[PDB]
């Protein structure tokens, strides 16, 4: 027997990185889950760095963001990846997402999986979030008054817990260090929860695009995906390279460049875009509780996929009404970024009411109808 | 007379209204007024106008007495609040923001 | 439901003869300028309706409506804004 | 909101800067300096510019070492621990016109002129927004702007009304290079020496992106090759099926 | 050919002792190749170029 | 190393804080804090003391509002920018009197006397180092001893010449509770406060251990109780063999 | 006895729901307990006692 | 090396008749004062020799080198200190 499969270390590398057996057609849309683990790579590299540079301090946070930019050797390159690469984090994990709801990922058997994912997807948002503070300029400061004052929704004690979570009765010193040491940990749990959804898939392997079985054809890992995810890691830097070497500001914020100034409110207090969608599916609801757990329901909505899509057929490659349905609910997910960022005005105000109901309804609704009526037509249409 | 009182940063400006001052600000109808309030909800005590001294518009403190509706006129944008501290005149969108103060004496306030 | 190597959990196969050529045997790129051409427009053609569609009238719905945001605050939407507010 | 609200959309001026190869024309960067310290150093400071940041940019390690030694910096206490002055070294900061924000608002009507150290990434427009707003202050106001006092009309500031007026006219500045000192040219400069101070590692950033862009496309096109040599017996597997 | 393949590939030691060499050289031309062709289309703009004057 | 080097090791003194359930005196920490302000506070800061510190602790509210109300503190600049200010308030740290090190140095013949927030807690023998120092200034030097200029002989103090003065006599402080300032008495209360200083939480810390000792102590006896429950099958387990 | 076992003891839910009572008044009884013991055997020393003075 | 429950490696077992009884039926301290005194006494007297000899001897040398350099830095100790360095 070969020393991969003998010594228990090699063996666990083995089973998932080399003789892991994978469908033979898989598409460039399973490439997403490697540059997701090149993001986490890459965010844990240039996270560590800065954290050797950056001093958790509100009288020193700006500054030693300053100094990473202008006096430690390559710090703005450094600066940048870190800053980019969460942007790209998102858009990896958009695509990533999209590919498992598009193809059935979510159906038995790999409702675990999913479930994870899904929390990855809400660890993902708080680590964010919590770097964004970190910063220290306006948008870090009034990023962090807006968003931990929905925590005041929760009734009876939701201002005691705001406090609690500050370390005072404003965001100030407490709140920035807080964020640090909590931003610096929680990465930690997402690998952590990564790995989790990995090892429950395992059990069943990856689905592929055709939404049958593979047992029938397996490939290993490694050589064929290895050199498969080889071309979207390059295709990845390029797009990195352009943003952070020629573009470094494109996907930002003018806003954080000021430092933090309690007096003065910036003109617009948007979220970073990669947010919006959940900030217009807050603004949609009037009231403030209401809000917070429309925007909270929009995350966890996704856990019931596993039980509204009732399909006997897994995933839309073979379904032309599926496909349909799920072209506009994706281009109403991006809608609602788009209204995340406008003024609260007519006539955006109902549109943007609008597109959230589709949103839910999607999940609700349309998706537990269309699956029902593609069923029959199935079988009808083939008798 | 109005004091100003830094309290976690912010000023705090402070005016002991005399009786005719009151009445002053008693007037403005609540309906013409982009931040609609009237000075009853603003104090708990006519005495003791306390409010937040950060102008509403980008955030300078107002220079007290002067306006044009005689309580604060800020002078970087040229917004005018009232002897209630509601917003008359200028950019300003908000009336000056009320801290929660408590009178522990009749003669002493904390914020 | 995956298995392993060796015991994968396929029905059982026969009947089925399976053959290729090695990598080095072979031409790597033959027939790449006429899938690069025929095959990817086939592939977009029976594609596209599910693209544009979505695509076109959720791009009407924000041009409508950034259209009609933009004049309500002009001069001229004055009285329409008024209404809506 | 009102277009006035938000202020009015700078133009894209084609900046030396702009183009993917294309680095800062030092010797506007040089000349804008002039502008900064004849002009603007008045009522704004530069707060995170060191004199050595100055040196193989803008000017030579001798001139920036000239600069600082002008200046008197704060030394650490004597022996009996009273206050000293020293002359200044290049590794000192470029002092501010004032020592607290309250004598800057006093000296201002209210107003505190912003540090310019990051001013061209803290506005939408970067260079654009400042070169338009120096340069886009109108003779008189659009009739029926009505401007607080102490406030001057221009259309790029958002709201209108901002609070400094403007400062440059053709020939505030002797440049030393004999280049016309006209309002555009001095914005131009000024414009230029600020994005530059924002931003200073524009220059080898733009270069370092130029080598990974032409490595990393070579390890894609590679990267391709690879991939279909080795997926090829995948790919052109064939089957013959007989029923059992 | 034959020849080539047997002293610098047929050895993975030889392959990979290649590669690196190779590496060395190419991160040392290129460095010079790019500094070059910078200068050249960034001409009279830089501090290189004005710096005479001073 | 010789013994001169290393100091006189100090005498073990029963503390009314020495003991597992025992808390400071706290009219002595009270004594103590009038012996800091009236001898030590000439020479020594005591920078990491609040006045709130005081409140519940030594004095009651009033009476520290009063302490820090006499000071004069530094105030936010006035509208102008100018320099101010302001009474203290008990959020204010107790102020030092030397501006910086090299003042005090200047004061004291070279020697700088550190801050006393934490000495208690930064020198082997805590308060009974502090103890033995202050009450251990022999009238004359063992014979033979060699003082540098502006050393006074200490042999609780390593190397023997310390650049503390005795400061201790009878009667440099007159208590405000009648008690009779002897150097001694004076010495005691001085060390119990600067012990007190370093370690504040000295009294919740040894309350909560007790709870804690007593908990885990329960829950340690339980404990082996049910380990012995659960393992009794295993330890009881009997066999019969009878080879096959 | 049997009593007593079938009504706190037999039902887990029953069980934990005496154990997390008792903890409750074990916390608040031994709490006051321990203050009390701890004022008696410092008596005379902690501010509470000497506040008086003042 | 080792498998896991049902087949964890053992060689065949047979002929072990293997008997104990319940928690409940036991009582847990049984005989907990006699094996407390004597059962410790009988394992602390056959280990002692091996803790007892290590300890001695490093405390002795411990002991002379500790009292050998206190001595040496001592007026006494002075003409031997300065032969030492
Ligand atoms: C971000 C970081 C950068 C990293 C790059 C990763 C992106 C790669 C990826 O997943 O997408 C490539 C991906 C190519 O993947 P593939 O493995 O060739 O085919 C996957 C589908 O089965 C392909 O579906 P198909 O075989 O039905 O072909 C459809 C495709 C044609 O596919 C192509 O080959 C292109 O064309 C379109 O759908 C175009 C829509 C029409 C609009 C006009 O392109 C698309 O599928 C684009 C359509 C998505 C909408
Ligand atoms: C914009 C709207 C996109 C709609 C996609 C409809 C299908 C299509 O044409 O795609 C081509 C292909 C069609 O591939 P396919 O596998 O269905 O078909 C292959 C060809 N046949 C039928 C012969 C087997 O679809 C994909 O590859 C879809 C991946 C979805 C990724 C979406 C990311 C959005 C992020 C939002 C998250 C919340
Ligand atoms: C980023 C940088 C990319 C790494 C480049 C690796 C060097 C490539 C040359 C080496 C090579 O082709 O030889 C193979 C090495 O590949 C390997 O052994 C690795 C194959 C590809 C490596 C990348 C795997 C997935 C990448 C995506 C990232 C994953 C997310 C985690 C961040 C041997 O292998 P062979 O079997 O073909 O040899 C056949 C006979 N010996
Ligand atoms: C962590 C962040 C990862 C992102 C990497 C993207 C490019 C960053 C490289 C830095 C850079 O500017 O390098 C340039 C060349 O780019 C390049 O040539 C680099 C692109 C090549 C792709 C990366 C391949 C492997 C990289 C990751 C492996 C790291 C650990 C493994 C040992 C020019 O810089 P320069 O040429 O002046 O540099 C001195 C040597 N002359
Ligand atoms: C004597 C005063 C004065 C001079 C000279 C002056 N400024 Fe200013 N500047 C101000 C004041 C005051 C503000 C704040 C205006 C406001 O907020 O209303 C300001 C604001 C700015 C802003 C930011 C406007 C914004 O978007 O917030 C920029 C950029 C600026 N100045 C650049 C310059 C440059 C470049 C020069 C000269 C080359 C210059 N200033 C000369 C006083 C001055
Ligand atoms: C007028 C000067 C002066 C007064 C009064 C004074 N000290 Fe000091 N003290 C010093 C100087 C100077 C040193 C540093 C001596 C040295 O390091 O040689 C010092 C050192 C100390 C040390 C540290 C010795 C060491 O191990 O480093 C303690 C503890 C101390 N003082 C406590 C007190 C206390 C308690 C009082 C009075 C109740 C007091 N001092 C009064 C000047 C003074
Ligand atoms: C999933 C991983 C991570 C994500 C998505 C993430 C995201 C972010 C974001 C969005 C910012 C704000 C960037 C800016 O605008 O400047 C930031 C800042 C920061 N992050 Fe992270 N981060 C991650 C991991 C880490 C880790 C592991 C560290 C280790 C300490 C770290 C340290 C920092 C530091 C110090 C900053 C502040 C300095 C700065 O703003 O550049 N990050 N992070
Ligand atoms: C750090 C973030 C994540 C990483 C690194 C990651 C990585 C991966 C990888 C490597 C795979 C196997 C390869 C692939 O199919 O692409 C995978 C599969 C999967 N992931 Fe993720 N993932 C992440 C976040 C998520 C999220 C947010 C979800 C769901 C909301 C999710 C759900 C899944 C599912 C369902 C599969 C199985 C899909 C299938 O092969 O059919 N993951 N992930
Ligand atoms: C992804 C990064 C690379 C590091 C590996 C990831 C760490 C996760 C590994 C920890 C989980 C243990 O992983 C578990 O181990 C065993 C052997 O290793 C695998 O077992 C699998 O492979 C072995 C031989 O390769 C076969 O005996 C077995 O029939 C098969 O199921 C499981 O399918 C896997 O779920
Ligand atoms: S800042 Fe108060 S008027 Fe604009």
């Amino acid at each position: 027997m070969a020393l991969r499969k003998k010594n228990s270390l090699l063996n666990m590398a083995n089973s998932y990185v080399l003789d892991s057996p994978q469908p033979s057609n898989l598409n460039y849309f399973w490439n997403f889950g490697s540059l997701l683990a090149l993001c986490l790579v890459i965010q844990l590299a240039t996270g560590i760095t800065l954290a050797m540079h950056y001093t958790s301090h509100a009288s020193l946070a700006f500054d030693s963001v300053e100094h990473i930019m202008r006096d430690v050797n390559f710090g703005w390159f450094i600066r940048y990846a870190h800053a980019n690469t969460a942007s790209f984090f998102f858009i990896c994990i958009y695509a990533h997402m999209g590919r498992n709801i598009y193809y059935g990922s979510y159906k038995t058997p790999r409702v675990l999986p999913w479930s994870i994912g899904v929390i990855i997807f809400l660890l993902l948002i708080i680590t964010a979030f919590m770097g964004y503070v970190l910063v220290f300029g306006q948008m870090s400061l009034w990023g962090a008054t807006v968003i931990c004052n929905l925590v005041s929704a929760i009734p009876w004690l939701g201002e005691d817990i705001v406090h609690f979570l500050w370390g005072g009765f404003s965001v100030g010193n407490p709140t920035l260090q807080r964020f640090f040491a909590l931003h610096y940990l929680m990465p930690f749990v997402l690998a952590v929860f990564a790995l989790l959804h990995l090892i429950a898939l395992h059990t069943a392997g990856s689905s592929n695009p055709l939404g049958i079985t593979s047992n029938v054809d397996k490939l290993s890992m490694h050589p064929y995906y290895s050199f498969k995810d080889l071309i979207t890691v390059f295709a990845f830097l390029l797009m990195f390279t352009l943003f952070v070497f020629f573009s470094p500001d494109k996907l930002g914020h003018p806003d954080n460049y000021i430092p933090a100034n309690p007096m003065v409110t910036p003109a617009s207090i948007v979220p970073e875009w990669y947010l919006l969608p959940f900030y217009a599916i807050l603004r949609a609801i009037p009231d403030k509780l209401g809000g917070v757990i429309a925007m909270v329901a929009a995350i966890l909505i996704l856990l019931i996929l596993p039980i509204v899509d009732r399909s006997i057929i897994r995933g839309n490659a073979f379904k032309p009404i599926s496909k349909l349905l799920f072209g506009f609910f994706i281009c109403n997910f991006l809608l609602l970024g788009v209204l995340g960022q406008v003024h609260i005005e007519p006539p955006f105000i109902v549109l943007g009411q609008i597109c959230t109901i589709f949103y839910f309804s999607y999940f609700l609704i349309l998706l537990p109808m269309v699956s029902t009526i593609e069923n029959i037509f199935f079988y009808i249409g083939s008798l | 007379k109005n004091v100003i009182i830094k309290w976690r940063g912010k000023p705090i400006f402070i005016r002991h209204r005399t009786s005719e001052e009151i009445e002053e600000a008693n007037e403005v109808n609540v309906a013409t007024l982009r931040d609609p309030q009237t000075d009853d909800e603003r104090v708990q005590k006519p005495e003791w106008l306390v409010m937040i001294g950060v102008c509403t518009h980008l955030g300078c403190v107002p220079i007290g007495e002067a306006g044009d509706f005689g309580g604060w006129f800020c002078p970087c944008h040229g917004s005018h609040y009232d002897i209630s501290g509601r917003i008359r005149r200028g950019p300003a969108p908000l009336n000056l923001e009320i801290p929660e103060y408590d009178f522990a004496d009749a003669e002493t306030l904390v914020i | 439901y995956m298995g392993w190597w060796g015991h994968m959990g396929s029905p059982p196969q026969k009947g089925i003869a399976g053959y290729t050529i090695s990598p080095f045997a072979a031409r790597p790129f033959a027939g790449v300028v006429h899938a690069a051409i025929f095959n990817t427009f086939r592939r977009t053609k029976n594609q596209a309706l599910f693209v544009i569609l979505p695509v076109s009238f959720f791009y009407y719905v924000w041009t409508q409506a950034s259209e009609k945001n933009e004049w309500l605050y002009t001069k001229a939407g004055r009285h329409e804004l008024a209404k809506a507010l | 909101m009102t277009a006035a609200e938000h202020g009015l959309h700078p133009a894209e001026y084609p900046w030396p800067q702009n183009g993917m190869l294309s680095t800062f024309d030092h010797a506007s960067l040089r000349r804008g300096y002039q502008v900064y310290k004849e002009v603007c150093a008045a009522c704004h400071s530069l707060d995170r510019i060191a004199w050595r940041n100055l040196v193989g940019v803008t000017h030579t390690t001798d001139e920036a070492k000239a600069f600082a030694e002008e200046l008197e910096y704060d030394d650490e206490p004597d022996d009996e621990g009273n206050p000293r002055k020293r002359p200044g070294k290049l590794a000192d900061y470029i002092p501010g016109p004032y020592p607290n924000e309250q004598a800057a608002r006093a000296a201002n009507q209210g107003a505190l002129p912003p540090d310019l150290s990051l001013i061209a990434k803290a506005r939408h427009g970067g260079a654009d927004y400042i070169f338009a707003l120096l340069t886009g202050y109108p003779d008189e106001p659009p009739a029926g702007v009505v401007l607080a006092p102490g406030m001057n009309y221009n259309p790029y500031f958002p709201g209108g009304g901002i609070g400094m007026a403007r400062t440059l006219f053709d020939g505030v500045v002797e440049y030393e290079d004999g280049t016309p000192a006209t309002t555009s040219q001095m914005a131009k400069d000024v414009a230029a020496f600020l994005t530059w101070a924002a931003e200073p590692e524009h220059d080898e950033r733009k270069k370092l992106g130029l080598k990974a862009i032409i490595v990393i496309s070579a390890m894609l096109g590679l990267s391709v090759y690879i991939k279909k040599f080795k997926w090829s017996p995948i790919k052109n597997r064939k089957f013959i099926y007989n029923p059992p | 050919a034959t020849t080539f393949y047997n002293v610098f590939v047929k050895r993975n030691s030889a392959f990979v002792a290649t590669i690196l060499a190779s590496a060395f050289v190419f991160d040392m031309t290129f460095e010079t190749a790019i500094d070059n062709f910078w200068d050249r289309i960034n001409a009279g703009k830089q501090w290189k170029d004005i710096r005479h004057k001073y």
